[PDB]
């Protein structure tokens, strides 16, 4: 054909302008193959460009663009390609065309980023121009209906504006603001703008004909931001939209922390019978004796295999196995048979056996508020520590008047054990709300330098200050621990010092880095702690990279072990990506790091029962030690905690392993142990309860966190292992009605009443169930649950939520 | 850590001279002497005969590695 | 239109795990070694 | 694996000594002692 | 849906680098 | 050889490889271009191809694809040679850049054709370096007429410059056959006689075009006396410029100083000249073992040796 440009190019350098428009025409046309002798002869073309004089601008940036597209450069092909104006086509959607526009978004997403971080410097130019084609790419998007990807888009390049014009002229807002949620909730990560963009979609939430004030409360949950909920609320009193203020007082409840509350409810406190009743129930009283309530008229438990389990116990370690077990079982249920049947066998315990006990007592009567102070009428220096501990435990997270009962008494402690069970249960019953006096109470126990009495101390101190990062209390910790010559009251210290700073997520650095490099190996392990505690279920790579570095390369193996654990705290909320890590690390040479890639993989999925980490955790049980075995039973009881044979066809196999290994004779002490707690851990709570680290609402909770962590560390103290008394979560779902009672209403579920049937105490079948108020659903048993055909009681909120719903009711 | 040690060991020495410098000790010919004597110590690499040889040598180092 | 921008995107990220996966298969089998 | 099908179609090893020249010698020799 | 597995790519390639780096460097720790 | 239907066919496959975007096609559309190629080449059309084909390399740029990459340059290339635009190919080659990652065969092509390249550009150092290269990387198994394109081009830059090429070459067996001619060109200039020279063109001239070489015949038609002024520094060091100009039978004795001159602008040979009293120094060679460039060699090696070692434990298989 042509053969060759010279004569075109050489004629373009004649000053006359129509030969040279027309040389530039040709030019444009032929620019596919000639792109090489045009590069040659750029110059020239760069020249008539330039000089604005000749009105071929746009043009001359688009040819000239096309041929820095043809070399490669991509860059000043770009910026021609922004030069040519608007005659650049967009709808051709030819190769060319679709290139540039990639590097024309991709480029200002860039600086878009960048901007979007710096405060107000820089505002780089964003040719204006540029901004032209981002958003005429918008419009085109537009008109084809990709909402979801305009919607991405603006999100990427910060463009909230864009965003929420996408979102408002949508096809479906309701389904778009739910998919908006979830990727901010997820994929974002960049806690501003993460912020900012709740902030919108709380703005587009409350610009609608019946605002979801669920979905607001949610994100401003997620804001912080205790005024605007309290406002909401309140305005929603004015509107007396009863039922609609019960339903956020109880996602409130159950999501956000308790600062959040309270502050929320002093503005409140700022009818009036209305406003008690949102009071009380953000405070969240009665919210509790439901659950209790529930599992007292749900407390199947097969004490049977108990019976089994103390035939099989000789030794005082599986006679504590046991008694941890059974309280396990029972959870907060009124109902004591050891406690009152097998006397004499509790009697053949003592010495740290009667405070596990007492512990015991007071997880099976967890929560029973009403008769505290004379409950425990029923029940030495063991066991009065024992007492003041399960008080403690009754009011985990609940401080009534008992925080203040408990400071008086263990002021008016004489004794180190007595000392070291009210620092216990004071420390749990102020957990996270930092309280001056009772931080007083436990600096001085704290100082009288003392094993037993520390590291009750420490527990108690971050429980007390948690989240709540007072550099004054973290100086001190510190310093007592790096003073202190008591390795116990130096564990209790590592513990209280990764709790109080459980929120910060990111604020941890300075701390954290410290403590990493800090010379003692339980200070490494409290560092491994607060960085868990920091980046509590963040998915933080750069978490995650230190956490894996120093599990790998630190020289104490306790540290590894550690280490390992805090990366299972940290993922949990990818289940799926903790196996390949886990794994990895499970088939280990350091049997510590293999028991902490256990009891990772127990923590990545407690309450899940995943099928891989059932499928890595069999081979390791049945391993050439102990602890391991141990720490591999556990895990595997935690995931399948609440879990039956056709969700998960190897409960049966784990199950018997537990009971083969309890009725053995060559298997260690410590493994009884282990299959104990684990068959405790499975029948947990008249098998109702389950345990998650996040909220329904996929909102992390603390108190659960804080009970796993202490929990897994009771290698160094065994009466910790009842702080899982915390994590029990109530898997269950009522129907509240204005009236604040259960109304006698059923539920149904669309599936198989045997695939999520209660296991078997030790019509071919329908696909329909039906139940009560008092209802156990289970995760995966909760989407298909659904309320019937038509009843009295609507579920004012979606069943498949789950958690407590509000039922508005009918004539009558 | 070689470099590190000879780095400071020269700043102990420079400090000091600093300080004679300044007056702030009496002046130890003995000290002198011998620092002077360090300096004449010191070697010449651009003389163009060691650097031939360490070039040569150099090549022998590369071949065999 | 745009399908097509972020298609190519998943196309030379997917490349890119392909590769690093693989990679890290091979060093996996050298880490249980 | 290849072929470009693109592209169609004394035992010793011997420089180009051939250079056609006379005998090495005889004739050299004797016309250089005639000459000296 | 795109822009959500996208994004999902995003996470588990950075997540796979650091994978490599985990391995690479407990590799080395194997050795010592 | 049914190129109607074929020719339509191989179309319809294009159309199917274009609108499938699939990475692992690559390969598969790679060779289908090759395939293409070849057949609207024996068509002896062409064209319709340098269109589409550059569209297609335009297109596996932008998708970082190699092996593709690298046939299609290889295929464009020969289009451009096919109908001599060799200074349009120059500023192709020299603005597109080359994969490593190419196979044997792909970088034996791209190779020959950039020493054809350069070779009629008068770069005939990297003419030598990279056409040995290429058929140093080509297959020594098979591919015989590839082997006599490379060795015939070879062969012609080298005795430009000077250096009278091995007989190892002639000697080949599947090589003979096809080299008559070149052997009797060698022979002709190492004796430094135009008339034979001209006469053995006379005889093998058609088959010389065929391959395309009449340029780089005139080229000749000078450096003989090039080689000549070669040898002659090779073997002197004050040689007087009068006596190598009866030598090399150039009239006229400052002929001989000019010829000498240009062929120190050249870099044949390394000598300085005296006009004074009218004589040649050969260039002192000096010890370059003492100096860094050694070192160098040794360095670019020393890379070489632990990239290949890295790459095969990258490579290393290991099942589940």
């Amino acid at each position: 054909m042509i053969t060759s440009a010279a004569g075109i190019i050489s004629l373009l350098d004649e000053d006359e302008p129509q030969l040279k428009e027309f040389a530039l025409h040709k030019l444009n046309a032929v620019v596919n193959d000639f792109w090489a002798e045009i590069s040659e002869s750029v110059d020239k073309i760069e020249v008539l460009y330039e000089d604005e004089g000749f009105r071929s601008r746009q043009f001359a940036a688009l040819v000239a663009s096309k041929v820095f597209y043809h070399l490669g450069a991509f860059e000043e092909s770009l910026n021609y390609a922004l030069g040519a104006g608007d005659l650049f086509n967009v709808n051709d959607n030819s190769e060319y065309v679709e290139t540039i526009i990639a590097k024309c978004i991709d480029h200002y997403t860039k600086q878009c980023v960048e901007n979007a971080d710096l405060p107000e410097g820089e505002k780089k130019p964003i040719d204006q121009r540029l901004e032209g084609i981002v958003n005429k790419m918008f419009q085109r998007c537009l008109d084809d209906h990709k909402y979801k990807q305009a919607i991405g888009i603006a999100l990427e390049t910060r463009r909230l504006d864009v965003f929420e014009k996408t979102i408002l002229e949508s096809n479906d807002v309701p389904g778009m603001l739910a998919y908006s949620l979830k990727l901010c909730m997820s994929l974002m990560q960049n806690k501003q703008f993460r912020n900012k963009v709740l902030r919108v979609l709380v703005k587009i939430y409350m610009n609608l004909e019946k605002p979801d004030f669920i979905n607001v409360c949610q994100c401003l949950i997620f804001l912080d931001d205790p005024q605007a909920v309290s406002d909401i609320l309140e305005k929603l009193v004015k509107e007396d939209n009863l039922l609609m203020a019960y339903q956020i007082c109880f996602d409130l409840y159950e999501s956000a922390s308790q600062q959040f509350l309270s502050s929320v409810i002093q503005n409140l406190r700022t009818p009036k019978d209305q406003t008690l009743k949102m009071i009380k129930i953000l405070s969240g009283e009665m919210a509790i004796e439901l659950h209790l309530q529930f599992l007292i008229r749900n407390n199947n438990t097969d004490l049977m295999i108990l019976k089994n389990t103390k035939d099989a116990v000789r030794n005082s370690v599986c006679h504590t196995a046991t008694v941890i077990a059974n309280s396990f079982m029972h959870c907060g249920t009124t109902s004591d048979q050891f406690l009152r049947d097998n006397l004499e066998w509790l009697a053949r315990a003592t010495n740290w056996a009667k405070f596990t006990a007492t512990a015991s007592l007071g997880v099976i009567h967890k929560g029973h508020e009403k008769e505290a102070l004379q409950l425990m009428a029923t029940y030495s220096a063991y066991q009065e520590g024992g007492g003041l501990y399960a008080l403690g435990l009754i009011h985990a997270n609940h401080g009534g008047d008992i925080i203040d009962y408990l400071l008086n008494q263990l002021k008016n402690a004489s004794n180190d054990i007595v000392r070291h069970g009210g620092s216990l249960g004071l420390g749990l019953a102020a957990m996270g709300t930092a309280r001056q006096d009772v931080y007083d109470l436990l600096k001085t126990n704290l100082y009288q330098d003392d094993a037993v009495t520390g590291e009750a101390a420490g527990l108690a101190l971050g429980l007390v200050m948690l989240g709540s990062k007072n550099a004054q209390a973290i100086e001190d910790m510190v310093g007592y621990a790096q003073e202190t010559q008591h390795e116990k009251i130096l564990r209790g210290l590592a513990v209280g010092i990764a709790l109080v700073m459980y929120g910060r997520m990111e604020e941890a650095d300075a701390l954290i880095e410290s403590l990493c490099r800090d010379k003692d190996p339980i200070l490494r392990r409290s560092g491994m702690y607060t960085v868990a505690m920091a980046y509590c279920g963040s998915g933080n790579n750069k978490a995650i990279r230190r956490l894996l570095h120093v599990a790998v390369s630190d020289v104490n193996d306790d540290v590894r072990r550690a280490a390992v654990e805090s990366l299972g705290f940290i993922l949990f909320r990818t289940p799926e990506q903790c196996p390949s890590v886990v794994s990895l690390l499970s088939e280990s040479y350091n049997p510590h790091v293999r028991y902490g890639a256990a009891m990772a993989l127990g923590i990545c999925c407690a309450g899940t029962g995943n099928k891989e980490a059932i499928n890595l955790l069999e081979p390791m049980t049945n391993d050439p030690v102990n602890y391991v075995r141990q720490g591999a039973l556990i895990a595997s009881a935690l995931i399948m905690i609440q879990q039956t044979e056709i969700t998960c066809p190897k409960v049966n196999q784990f199950r018997q392993l537990y009971s083969k290994v309890i009725n053995d004779k060559h298997d260690d002490v410590m493994a009884k142990f282990g299959a104990i707690l684990a068959q405790g851990i499975l029948d947990a709570g008249g098998h109702n309860v389950t345990i998650s680290l996040q909220s329904r609402t996929g909102h992390t909770h603390m108190p659960s966190v804080v009970g796993v962590l202490v929990f897994t560390q009771f290698w160094f103290w065994f009466p910790l292992s009842h702080f899982l008394s915390l994590a029990y979560t109530p898997t269950c779902v009522i129907g509240l009605n204005k009236d604040l009672k259960m109304p006698k209403v059923q539920y149904k579920s669309n599936c198989k009443p045997s695939t999520f049937a209660y296991p078997a105490p030790l019509e071919p079948e329908p696909n329909f169930q039906l139940l009560d108020n008092p209802a156990r659903v289970m995760p995966a048993q909760l989407k298909v649950l659904t309320m019937p055909e038509t009843c009295r009681y609507q579920p004012f909120k979606p069943l498949s939520i789950g958690g407590i719903i509000i039922l508005k009711d009918t004539s009558e | 850590h070689g470099l590190k040690g000879l780095n400071s060991k020269l700043l102990d020495i420079r400090s000091y001279l600093e300080k004679v410098a300044t007056g702030k000790l009496p002046i130890n010919h003995q000290i002198i002497y011998q620092l002077q004597d360090v300096f004449n110590l010191l070697p010449d690499v651009s003389l163009q005969e060691f650097v031939k040889a360490f070039y040569l040598k150099t090549n022998d180092q590369m071949v065999v590695v | 239109g745009l399908r097509q921008y972020y298609l190519s995107k998943i196309e030379e990220l997917q490349l890119i795990v392909n590769d690093k996966s693989q990679n890290l298969r091979r060093l996996q089998a050298q880490r249980n070694e | 694996d290849d072929e470009f099908e693109e592209f169609p179609a004394h035992v010793w090893e011997d420089n180009w000594d051939d250079d056609n020249v006379e005998d090495d010698f005889s004739n050299q020799l004797r016309a250089e002692l005639e000459k000296h | 849906d795109l822009y959500s597995r996208y994004k999902k790519l995003q996470q588990e390639l950075e997540f796979l680098e650091v994978q490599e780096e985990y391995i690479k460097d407990e590799q080395k720790n194997l050795k010592k | 050889k049914r190129y109607k239907e074929a020719q339509k066919i191989s179309d319809d496959l294009m159309q199917k490889i274009s609108t499938q975007n699939r990475r692992a096609l690559d390969l598969v559309a790679a060779k289908c271009y090759y395939y293409h190629a070849r057949v609207y080449e024996f068509l002896d059309k062409l064209d319709v191809v340098r269109s589409f084909l550059h569209a297609r390399l335009r297109t596996a740029t932008l998708r970082h694809d190699a092996d593709g990459q690298a046939t299609l340059l290889n295929l464009l290339l020969r289009n451009y040679l096919h109908y001599s635009l060799y200074d349009q190919a120059e500023k192709l080659v020299s603005k597109s850049v080359f994969p490593e990652q190419a196979n044997n065969n792909e970088w034996a092509r791209y190779l020959y054709y950039t020493g054809r390249i350069k070779a009629i550009q008068l770069e005939y150092s990297e003419a030598r370096r990279t056409m040995t290269n290429a058929l140093r990387k080509a297959p020594q198994h098979t591919a015989v007429g590839f082997k006599q394109t490379v060795h015939k081009l070879l062969i012609v830059v080298e005795l430009l410059l000077g250096e009278i090429p091995d007989r190892l070459q002639f000697r080949q067996p599947s090589l003979k056959r096809s080299l008559m001619p070149y052997f009797l060109l060698t022979q002709a200039v190492r004796t430094g006689n135009l008339a034979k020279f001209n006469q053995v063109l006379d005889q093998f001239g058609e088959k010389f075009q065929a391959d395309g070489t009449y340029t780089l015949i005139i080229r000749l038609r000078h450096n003989v006396i090039k080689t000549g002024v070669r040898m002659i520094s090779l073997s002197y060091s004050r040689i007087s410029l009068a006596d190598i100009a009866q030598k090399l039978q150039l009239d006229s004795p400052e002929d001989a100083e000019f010829i000498v001159a240009k062929a120190i602008r050249d870099g044949v040979i390394e000598a300085s000249i005296n006009h004074e009293k009218g004589y040649v120094q050969s260039k002192e060679m000096i010890d370059i073992y003492s100096t860094r460039e050694p070192q160098l060699a040794f360095h670019q090696r020393i890379s070489f040796c632990l990239d290949i070692h890295n790459m095969s434990v990258k490579a290393m298989r290991f099942p589940p």
